RNA sequence: GGUGAGGUGUCCGAGUGGCUGAAGGAGCACGCCUGGAAAGUGUGUAUACGGCAACGUAUCGGGGGUUCGUAUCCCCCCCUCACCGCCA
RNA sequence: GGCUCU
RNA sequence: UGCCUGGCGGCCGUAGCGCGGUGGUCCCACCUGACCCCAUGCCGAACUCAGAAGUGAAACGCCGUAGCGCCGAUGGUAGUGUGGGGUCUCCCCAUGCGAGAGUAGGGAACUGCCAGGCAU
RNA sequence: CGUCGUAGUCCGGAUUGGAGUCUGCAACUCGACUCCAUGAAGUCGGAAUCGCUAGUAAUCGUGGAUCAGAAUGCCACGGUG
RNA sequence: UCCUCCUAAAGAGUAACGGAGGAGCACGAAGGUUGGCUAAUCCUGGUCGGACAUCAGGAGGUUAGUGCAAUGGCAUAAGCCAGCUUGACUGCGAGCGUGACGGCGCGAGCAGGUGCGAAAGCAGGUCAUAGUGAUCCGGUGGUUCUGAAUGGAAGGGCCAUC
RNA sequence: CCGACUUACCAACCCGAUGCAAACUGCGAAUACCGGAGAAUGUUAUCACGGGAGACACACGGCGGGUGCUAACGUCCGUC
């Protein structure tokens, strides 16, 4: 008998990713993803909350696009 | 701005002459002068620096800047933040005044002056001295302080090699050697 | 023995060994001596391959090591149950795939390279064979 | 470089218009002149537009850059504006200071009839 | 948990209150903000009180 | 430049031996009396008089004849 | 096998992040008394360093590390001290 | 007061 | 309509670097001065103001240039969904998808709105 | 009589550089002295320890022997006391 | 118990006495806003000054920084300076996310009143994700809501809070 | 003190070539998943509410894996 461990640990699963995807109509308010840092950016018609939360600001098919010089990734409610 | 207008009248068509440069603008030309007190005994107490700081405001007629630690060093005992230091910019006719009271009272006022050296030109015309003692300007007298403080010049100027730094500043009879 | 100076970990999970390999050409010397097979090595059998090649050539010519025993193998000790953690790094393993280059020599002539390489396979487990730099 | 962190300074307050939809005011500012333009809420096509190097301007001034030049600029960019219709706007400073000649103009834009 | 808890007290005579913390260690002097008070619907100078 | 914290700064005169007088804007108020000036600096006679290394043989053959 | 504590100059002994290259003491060296010694009494004291030898290198068991910085903090190696290594 | 050996 | 320049975009390296060359009527830039608006934890350096003597040196713009960066097929290879098989730690067959890397090669951006200048 | 006026000083003179004199065949190792400059330590000394009872101690100069030259040593002499 | 990564099989989720690390706070400014700024390291020169303080130029281009672990973000800076300040507001909240549930989270916008800013606007704590404990019982302030014949009161309720 | 040289004795940075990575990524599939449109088929096979449960000791086999010795009719997950 005898010997013991170090590594045990772990944390609970946050359900992160990606909620509704592109051409999916959606209501004011609803959340498209929830992230950590800003993998993704806010474009038109869309909020970025306080923990890099895109919520759509109003209703509309989502349209995922890349832009700027920095090649980011933006999300767009299109009109519905 | 008497040496400005000195470099204005006789140095622009001297250096344009032995540089044989196509344009005016391509001239070098100096731009600022940093006075610095490195006084890293400050820590001691702020005296030595408010004090060091207050002798430097005689000889260039500005407050100095208060330096401070960019980082913390175990080996100087020091912390990011605190006060190690002094600086002084001169530009314009406050330049100019400086200069003409340094190469013709401060310079001759050195102990056992022989020369300067050709070879502090930091690769890129700008010129850096340091001086040993505060007393060589008259700014400072000599019955009222206590301890020799030292400070180091760096004459900041827009030649581009390190030579037409050289002739500038012997176009303006720069006590080399 | 050849180990890594320092890790990022200490352990390693036991992976698997699928697909083919990539150092298939004779790239620095003239002679190589290409696995054949599949499995893992380790650095006691590269060095003992090294020794062989090296008295076989009687230190004549330049001998390249392709391969580099970085993976760290766990056991558990004698009468030990298989929980109370993962065992405790005992070697360091190189995985073969079939086509790898396993060593290269020249300066020497072919037929003592065959003969030193074919010492060197007396020493390892995997089936080897024998190749030449070619042109392109 | 300073044209940089002039663009560095401007470059957040044009994306905050830009997705303000804002129709907008851009202002330019040089030595010698200065610039005045209108944009649709699209940033890739102008409304009115009015400057120091119009000669309709510039000859009924003593020089092109001073304060007075840029409220003849803000006057007459802003009854073009309103000739044209466009009423409300959002000034941008475009990396200026709000001073001088860009408060100059800005206060002669606010008097002939804009809404900032 | 060094970081005491107060409460800020409205000065409009109502006796509503913030509940907050502070280091009382680091910050000796007394903590006065001017914030909303719900009753009277207006900002009001709220001064540091004790938890009790 | 601001207002209050910088020292007075006046054209005063220094005068010097050679009889160099130079009107500087200093920090000093008064007139000032010099010593040396570049002008009266021995850096132009005097540093060449002063390496003056002198010979080894020419003291031999100084301080006798044979 | 595992657990808990720990490894300091010649020795003992302080010291658990900021003159702690280290107290203090004993010891060692020098001196002084003694006919000589001891015991005394006073005075000093780690190791390689070299730039001229001023003061940085270094070492708290060895190796690694981080914090601006470790004798103290942590990590591996071991070495040692106390407990458990039971039922069948 | 106490103070060893040679 | 042509050329040049400035502003605001689209697009985000075939668009960027580098190297060489080139521009000053206008524009732009540097630049002159600062009692003033305003400013410097000192400094008219910056910011700002009042200006226009000078220069295109720098910067910027333009032209050229394959030292790079970048883009990049075709075919093959790796992988893999389903079904089947073997000598079953791993592979193979039918079928479907099909990379990455690399190669040939491309390549010294394109374009919109407004204003001004010189020509027409 | 004047001077310094409590300081490492106009104290102290070491050390060192340069220039010299003399003795002596000959002053490098290895002499004494002079001149100019240089201006250390040292601000009365731990434990411990020495001498001295009157012209004594203390202090001040002088001479001689030895010796070409080469003493702060030695042996003598007087002064103040 | 909680957080971060891998295991986790390119949506979510996913176990082991599997591999590695952290939390049981801090801040009255380290929050808000407005304005401005942009690193690490190295090279050269330079009084004391030295491997290493401070100063000037150049290379470099975020290899730095983020109050703390890791991951993901960050130049429009979320990083760094200064001015003014208290939105570290109260009542609400369309609509979604996430959980068996208790619960937890995001949230435009509305009403009042406020701060900065010329203004557009921003602000309902901090770059985000850890920093926590149900109910009962009891305490404190406020509130006529209730008040065992009636008027009060005790006690209770509601709101805030320990 | 300055160094004299030479000797490569090692070697930073940089450059070229070559490998490796679950906690590396300037690339990046197949599948899977979410949403939308459209036929054919399927005894609504779907969802909501309500009545009644049982069950929460699984096993092997294929594939992708952790652990173990790519040992176990071993163990723990995903999927069939
Ligand atoms: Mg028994
Ligand atoms: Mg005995
Ligand atoms: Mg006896
Ligand atoms: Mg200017
Ligand atoms: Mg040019
Ligand atoms: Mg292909
Ligand atoms: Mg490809
Ligand atoms: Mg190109
Ligand atoms: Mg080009
Ligand atoms: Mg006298
Ligand atoms: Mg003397
Ligand atoms: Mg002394
Ligand atoms: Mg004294
Ligand atoms: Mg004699
Ligand atoms: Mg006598
Ligand atoms: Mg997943
Ligand atoms: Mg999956
Ligand atoms: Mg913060
Ligand atoms: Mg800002
Ligand atoms: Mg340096
Ligand atoms: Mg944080
Ligand atoms: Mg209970
Ligand atoms: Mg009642
Ligand atoms: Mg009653
Ligand atoms: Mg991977
Ligand atoms: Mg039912
Ligand atoms: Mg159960
Ligand atoms: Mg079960
Ligand atoms: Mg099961
Ligand atoms: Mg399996
Ligand atoms: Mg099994
Ligand atoms: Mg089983
Ligand atoms: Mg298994
Ligand atoms: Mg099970
Ligand atoms: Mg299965
Ligand atoms: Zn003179």
């Amino acid at each position: 008998a005898g010997g013991s461990t170090r590594n045990g640990r772990d944390s609970e699963a946050k359900r992160l990713g990606v909620k509704r995807f592109g051409g999916e109509s959606v209501l004011a308010g609803s959340i498209i993803v929830r992230q950590r840092g800003t993998k993704f950016h806010a474009g038109a018609n869309v909020g970025c909350g306080r923990d890099h939360t895109l919520f759509a600001k109003a209703d509309g098919k989502v349209k995922f696009e890349v832009k700027g010089p920095k090649n980011r990734k933006f999300i767009s409610i299109e009109a519905e | 701005a008497k040496l400005h207008d000195y470099y204005k009248d006789e140095v622009v068509k001297k250096l344009m002459t032995e540089f044989n440069y196509n344009s005016v603008m391509q001239v070098p030309r100096v731009e600022k002068i940093t006075l610095n007190m490195g006084v890293g005994e400050a820590i001691a107490d702020k005296k030595l620096l408010d004090n060091a700081a207050a002798d430097l405001a005689a000889i260039s007629g500005q407050k100095p800047l208060i330096t401070k630690a960019r980082k913390s060093v175990a080996g100087f005992k020091i912390r990011q933040g605190y006060p190690i230091g002094c600086k002084v910019t001169l530009r314009g006719e406050r330049m100019w005044e400086f200069f003409e009271r340094l190469i013709t009272i401060a310079v001759p006022r050195i102990r056992d002056f022989r020369g300067l050296s050709a070879k502090s030109f930091d690769g890129r015309g700008n010129y850096s001295m340091g001086v040993r003692e505060q007393i060589i300007f008259p700014e400072i007298d000599y019955d009222k302080v206590d301890r020799v403080r030292g400070l180091d010049i760096t004459i900041t100027t827009t030649a581009k090699s390190d030579e037409e730094g050289r002739a500038l500043l012997a176009a303006f009879d720069f006590p080399f050697r | 023995m050849l180990q890594p100076k320092r890790t990022k970990f200490r352990k390693m999970h036991k992976g698997r060994n699928r697909g083919l390999a990539q150092g298939t050409d004779v790239s620095f010397g003239s002679f190589g001596l290409k696995a054949v097979g599949r499995g893992r090595l380790t650095a006691r059998q590269i060095e003992a391959a090294r020794r062989a090649m090296t008295r076989a050539v009687k230190r004549q010519g330049k001998i390249w090591i392709r391969v580099f025993p970085d993976k760290p193998i766990t056991e558990k000790p004698l009468a030990v149950r298989m929980g109370k953690g993962k065992g405790n790094v005992e070697y360091w393993v190189a995985l073969i795939q079939p086509g790898k280059v396993l060593y290269e020599m020249d300066g020497v002539p072919e037929e003592l390279a065959r003969e030193a390489f074919k010492l060197a396979a007396a020493k390892l487990p995997i089936k080897t064979t024998f190749v030449t730099k070619t042109v392109m | 470089d300073k044209k940089s962190a002039r663009i560095r300074r401007a470059t957040r307050a044009r994306r905050k218009l830009q997705e303000l939809g804002a129709t907008r005011l851009v202002v330019h500012r040089t030595p010698r002149h200065i610039y005045a333009q209108v944009i649709a809420p699209n940033g890739s096509e102008v409304l009115v537009a009015a400057s120091t190097v119009e000669k309709a301007i510039a000859e009924q001034l003593k020089y092109t850059g001073n304060k007075d030049a840029a409220a003849a600029v803000g006057k007459a960019v802003a009854e073009r504006a309103l000739e044209k219709g466009i009423k409300d706007v959002s000034f941008d400073r475009s990396g200026f200071q709000y001073h001088g000649r860009v408060q100059a103009l800005a206060d002669a834009a606010r008097e002939a009839g804009l809404q900032f | 948990g060094i970081r005491e808890k107060i409460k800020l007290v409205s000065s409009a005579g109502t006796g509503h209150f913030y509940t907050t913390t502070k280091n009382k260690r680091t910050k000796p002097e007394k903590l006065e903000l001017k914030k909303f008070d719900p009753v009277v619907r207006q900002h009001v100078i709220y001064k540091e009180a004790k938890i009790k | 430049m601001k207002k209050d914290i910088h020292p007075k700064y006046e054209e005063i005169t220094a005068s010097c031996s050679c009889g160099n007088v130079m009107k500087i804007r200093s920090t000093v108020g008064h007139d000032l009396n010099l010593d040396v000036c570049s002008k009266c600096h021995p850096f132009f006679t005097g540093k060449q008089r002063d390496v003056a290394t002198g010979g080894r043989v020419d003291r031999f053959n100084k301080r006798f004849n044979i």
